[PDB]
C-alpha cells in the first residue's frame, strides 16, 4: 500500500506537469504507460 | 576549512557550468544544498554574526 | 481517530521559547490594516492577561501540491506534509506572506514576515514540512502536530528570532517548530461560537448591552 | 500490550513525569553525537511513545 | 586560503545564477534563483572588493 501511495503521488505530479499543455509527447506517454503497467501489477497484487 | 571548501566548491562549478553556459538543473540544486546547510557559506555569510 | 487540519478551518500559527527558564508560547499575529508586519502575542498568561486574538486568527484557504500551484501559477481538503497552503487573514483578509523587506538587525539573510493584500504570486505561500520522523512526506497533518513552514517564493524557514532582546518573527535559514492549533472546523448553522462578535439584547426588548458614548463622563 | 504495534508512554509512577529526550544540546551535532539524553519532564513532547 | 575560499564560493555562484535567454522569458525558477542570489551577495560588497 505504500509503495502505491508513492506511485499515486508521482502519477498525480506527472499529471500536473502535463495539465497546462495541450497534447502529451511520446516520451511523456510512454513514461505514463510505464507508471500504469507498474500501478496494474500493484493493483493485482493488492487484490490477490 | 578554507582550503577543502575551495577544492569542493571547485568541483561542484565544474559540475554547474558546462561550455560557458549554465545547466539550470545542477544549478538549482545546487544552490538549494548551500542554502539548506548555510555553513558551506563560510563564517562571513553567517546569517546572524 | 486522529483529527486533521482540512481548508477552511481556523488556526492559529504557535511557537515556544525559553524566557527566564520558562517555556512561553506565542502566536503569529498581525493588525493588516495600518501594519502588515507580523509580531509575536504571548498567550501563556492568558489566565492573568487574556490575549488579542482575533488579529491572531487564520483561514487555511487553499492546499496544493507544489506541482499543482507551479501550474495554478502559469495559469475541505485535508493537509498532507509537503503541500503547500495559503493562510487568509481572519480580521484583514489579507495573506500571510513573506516580504522582500527586512528591518533584521541581527540577520543579514532573514527576511521580514506580513500580511498582502491579494494572493497572487508565490511570496504567500508556505510549504509544510513534518519536524520529526514520526511523520512523512504525503501523510495527513495532525492537530498537535510540529511542523517546518518553508517560504515557497524565498525558500526560507518562518523562524523565530530571539537575537534581539525581544522575540521576532521573520523568514530566515532557521527553522523553527510550529503548531497549527485549530480555532473552528465548521459550526453548525444558526448557533453560537466562541471569538464571534455579538450584541447581546436584553431578552427582546430591542435594549442591547453597551457602554457610555466616546467622550463621557465616566470614562466608558 | 504487544510487541512492535503497541505504542507506549513511559511514566514515572511517582511524579509523574514522561520519560523524553532531552533538549539537543548545541554544538552535540558538530561533536557527531547521535545519542540524546534521556530525561524526566512535565509534558515530554509528541513522539515520546 | 580565505580569499580564495570566498572567490571560489562567488564564482560557483555567479556560475549558478540563470541565463539571460531564461530570465527573459520570465521564468519563475529562473527568477527566484537570481533573488535568492542577490540576497546572498550584496552589490556593494562585490563594488568594494
Amino acid at each position: 500500500v505504500d509503495y502505491l501511495l508513492r506511485l499515486q503521488e508521482s502519477i498525480s505530479d506527472f499529471y500536473w506537469y502535463y495539465s497546462g499543455k495541450d497534447v502529451i509527447e511520446e516520451q511523456g506517454k510512454r513514461n505514463f504507460s510505464k507508471a500504469m503497467s507498474v500501478a496494474k501489477q500493484v493493483f493485482n497484487s493488492l487484490t490477490e | 576549512n578554507p582550503c577543502g571548501g575551495e577544492r569542493y566548491l571547485d568541483f561542484l562549478r565544474f559540475a554547474v557550468f558546462v561550455n560557458g553556459e549554465s545547466v539550470e538543473e545542477n544549478a538549482n540544486v545546487v544552490v538549494r544544498l548551500l542554502i539548506r546547510k548555510p555553513e558551506c557559506f563560510g563564517p562571513a555569510l553567517r546569517g546572524e554574526g | 481517530e486522529v483529527q486533521f487540519l482540512r481548508t477552511d478551518d481556523e488556526v492559529v500559527l504557535q511557537c515556544s521559547a525559553t524566557v527566564l527558564k520558562e517555556q512561553l508560547k506565542l502566536c503569529l499575529a498581525a493588525e493588516g490594516f495600518g501594519n502588515r508586519l507580523c509580531f509575536l502575542e504571548p498567550t501563556s498568561n492568558a489566565q492573568n492577561v487574556p490575549p488579542d486574538l482575533a488579529i491572531c486568527c487564520f483561514i487555511l484557504e487553499q492546499s496544493l501540491s507544489v506541482r499543482a500551484l507551479q501550474e495554478m501559477l502559469a495559469n475541505h481538503r485535508t493537509l498532507l506534509y509537503g503541500h503547500a497552503i495559503l493562510l487568509r487573514h481572519a480580521h484583514s483578509r489579507m495573506y500571510l506572506s513573506c516580504l522582500t523587506t527586512s528591518r533584521s538587525m541581527t540577520d543579514k539573510l532573514a527576511f521580514d514576515v506580513g500580511l498582502q493584500e491579494d494572493a497572487t504570486g508565490e511570496a504567500c505561500w508556505w510549504t509544510m514540512h513534518p519536524a520529526s520522523k514520526q511523520r512523512s512526506e504525503g501523510e495527513k497533518v495532525r492537530v498537535g502536530d510540529d511542523l517546518i513552514l518553508v517560504s515557497v517564493s524565498s525558500e526560507r524557514y518562518l523562524h523565530l528570532s530571539t537575537a534581539s532582546g525581544e522575540l521576532q518573527v521573520d523568514a530566515s535559514f532557521m527553522q523553527t517548530l510550529w503548531n497549527m492549533n485549530p480555532i473552528c472546523s465548521g459550526c453548525e448553522e444558526g448557533f453560537v461560537t466562541g471569538g464571534h462578535v455579538l450584541r447581546l439584547f436584553h431578552g427582546h426588548m430591542d435594549e442591547c448591552l453597551t457602554i457610555s458614548p466616546s467622550d463621557s463622563d465616566d470614562q466608558r | 500490550i504487544k510487541y512492535g504495534e503497541s505504542l507506549c508512554f513511559v511514566q514515572h509512577v511517582a511524579s509523574g513525569l514522561w520519560l523524553t529526550y532531552a533538549a539537543p544540546d548545541p554544538k552535540a551535532l558538530r561533536l557527531g553525537v547521535l545519542k540524546k539524553k534521556a530525561m524526566l519532564h512535565q509534558e515530554g513532547h509528541m513522539d515520546d511513545a | 586560503a580565505i580569499m580564495s575560499f570566498y572567490a571560489a564560493l562567488i564564482d560557483l555562484l555567479g556560475r549558478c545564477a540563470p541565463e539571460t535567454h531564461l530570465i527573459q522569458a520570465g521564468k519563475g525558477e529562473a527568477l527566484r534563483i537570481r533573488a535568492i542570489l542577490r540576497s546572498l551577495v550584496p552589490l556593494d560588497d562585490l563594488v568594494g572588493i
